[PDB]
């Protein structure tokens, strides 16, 4: 077992190893707080997340197993992975705090759309770096569902990882960044109109490089039924199929309540940009899940003919998400979690 | 509505992006 030291940090007491030193607080995370620090065993810059109350609920407890499971299986350069996990704890009795290790990244997509304009060619790599995580996270059978800019962390140089991936689990839980995450969401989810799949995530990519081009959020609505104001402006009203395929009778009700809006050509929409740009927007956006461009494919698209590389955008493997359909106490949840810990083995030095 | 991008595009190399503080 490492020494540990402690030491508090914007009002919750951190006991850590004695490798990381230098402590310094970057901002909240999923579930928690996260500091930068510079882990003097490898010489690496890393960020440390300490969860919250990760064991006070249910809930809680279970989101915090599923997300230690997650981030220990992802192995890919545009996913958040794991350095180190560790606790203070000598044994599962008096096991209470989690803590996550993961290379330091330098700020999220949304504070740099907030303070530069982003040429085509950072569209294009950024993008491009988004798709390539997420053909391997949805390789495994996993949905992010809660793709949104400031989920996505980016260097100076322009690498992006992306990050909270498969940690939502539903539109009736609360959580934080709602207003946010709505913006990206598709419509499918957050209007419950049928038992989705991982297509979502591609509406979301969307919207976001919409955002990336323009500087500007692409559908900011208020509440449910503005968000789907919206995006029918700019999608247009479903067509013949799509209405077929609401199970959700009520949606359907609401829905052809709503006067027809037109299809508008995004090339008139997005001025100044590259027609491959506006071409993959179109593939993107579609309200049809059944018709999205799916990451693999989009990778092969000709906007990114300059960083697609067939022979090195990989897929993951298999990962067990059997533990989902268990219905178990706070105490089992720990134990799990526990036993996650002290299996961790640390990546390739 | 129209949303014109940031940089019009420009027909023809290595990114960067300035941190926030
Ligand atoms: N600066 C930076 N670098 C990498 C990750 C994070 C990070 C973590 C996080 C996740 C796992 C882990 F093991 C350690 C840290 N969770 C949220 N964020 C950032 C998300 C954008 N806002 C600031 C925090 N922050």
């Amino acid at each position: 077992r490492p020494t540990f030291y402690r030491q508090e940090l914007n009002k919750t007491i951190w006991e850590v190893p004695e490798r990381y030193q230098n402590l310094s607080p970057v901002g909240s995370g999923a579930y928690g707080s996260v500091c930068a620090a510079f882990d003097t065993k490898t010489g690496h810059r890393v960020a440390v997340k300490k969860l919250s109350r990760p064991f006070q609920s249910i809930i809680h407890a279970k989101r915090t197993y599923r997300e230690l499971r997650l981030l220990k299986h992802m192995k890919h350069e545009n996913v958040i992975g794991l350095l180190d996990v560790f606790t203070p704890a000598r044994s599962l009795e008096e096991f209470n705090d989690v803590y996550l290790v993961t290379h330091l990244m330098g700020a999220d997509l949304n504070n740099i759309v907030k303070c530069q304009k982003l040429t085509d060619d950072h569209v294009q790599f950024l993008i491009y770096q988004i798709l390539r995580g997420l053909k391997y996270i949805h390789s495994a059978d996993i949905i992010h569902r809660d793709l949104k800019p400031s989920n996505l962390a980016v260097n100076e140089d322009c690498e992006l990882k992306i990050l909270d991936f498969g940690l939502a689990r539903h539109t009736d839980d609360e959580m934080t960044g709602y207003v946010a995450t709505r913006w990206y969401r598709a419509p499918e989810i957050m209007l419950n109109w049928m038992h989705y799949n991982q297509t979502v995530d591609i509406w979301s990519v969307g919207c976001i490089m919409a955002e990336l081009l323009t500087g500007r959020t692409l559908f900011p609505g208020t509440d449910h039924i503005d968000q789907l104001k919206l995006i029918l402006r700019l999608v247009g009203t479903p067509g013949a199929e799509l209405l077929k395929k609401i199970s959700s009778e009520s949606a359907r009700n609401y829905i052809q309540s709503l006067a027809q809006m037109p299809k508008m050509n995004f090339a008139n929409v997005f001025i100044g940009a590259n027609p491959l740009a506006v071409d993959l927007l179109e593939k993107m956006l579609v309200l049809d899940s059944d018709k999205r461009i799916t990451a693999a494919q989009a990778l092969a698209h000709a906007y990114f003919a300059q960083y697609h590389d067939p022979d090195d955008e990989p897929v993951a493997d298999p990962y067990d998400q059997s533990f989902e359909s268990r219905d178990l106490l706070i105490d089992e949840w720990k134990s799990l979690t526990y036993d996650e810990v002290i299996s961790f083995v640390p990546p390739p030095l | 509505r129209v949303y014109p991008v940031s940089v019009p595009y420009s027909s023809a190399v290595t990114l960067s992006l300035v941190m926030p503080s």
